């Protein structure tokens, strides 16, 4: 998942805009 | 903006910033 | 323990220690 | 949530309910 | 990417999350 | 200023763009 | 409560949470 | 001692317990 | 340096920064 | 006392030290 | 007052609360 | 950089005095 992503590679803000309501 | 490295609170503390009051779910 | 005033990314905090791994759900 | 630890007070116990 | 009220040490947080290695400047 | 518009009043991360380098 | 992994700022902030204005001693 | 296993291993809270006043 | 107002997670978080490995007592 | 000498009313770095072990 | 060992938004944490008032420049080279 | 001396080595808290305003 993105969340794994981003702390062992790098992920955008928008990409975690994927997890808001 | 730039391709962030965030792990743990951190990620859970940037979710809050980009959500905001509409909340959000986190699914590890 | 104690009951303490929990607001912000403080609240979103706490839940990723008490809840950690298995995730959660902050919805205002 | 907001209205019970924020707004009053609430124990980590509470904070078990949100875990997913 | 909802606005905020960001104080102290919480919009410095999100300035860097905003900004990362392009650094920035915070002046009141 | 910075303050003057995030703290005091609200603002989005798109403007916080306007204080990087 | 799930098991936790805390360094630095992150164990003081853990040990803030867990026992409130009851106060505590932070002895590493 | 439970401070360091909390940081080279891990620790539950209620060991954490252990440091309040 | 300079004085600003610490309360809470924040002002155990300078005790932090300014102590260190010694450790501190929190004791309101 | 010691948010009596930082949260109500501010102090300064050096005066926390007068809490560290 | 330690010696630190400070790496990513901690860093920016300490600068905040070092220069408080003053503000300060973030430039990592 | 004393910023990147701070995270990969360490640094004081008068160093990064340096970079206040
Ligand atoms: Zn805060
Ligand atoms: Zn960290």
């Amino acid at each position: 998942g993105i969340v794994e992503q981003c702390c062992t590679s790098i992920c955008s803000l928008y990409q975690l805009e994927n997890y808001c309501n | 903006f730039v391709n962030q490295h965030l792990c743990g609170s951190h990620l859970v503390e940037a979710l809050y910033l980009v959500c905001g009051e509409r909340g959000f779910f986190y699914t590890p």
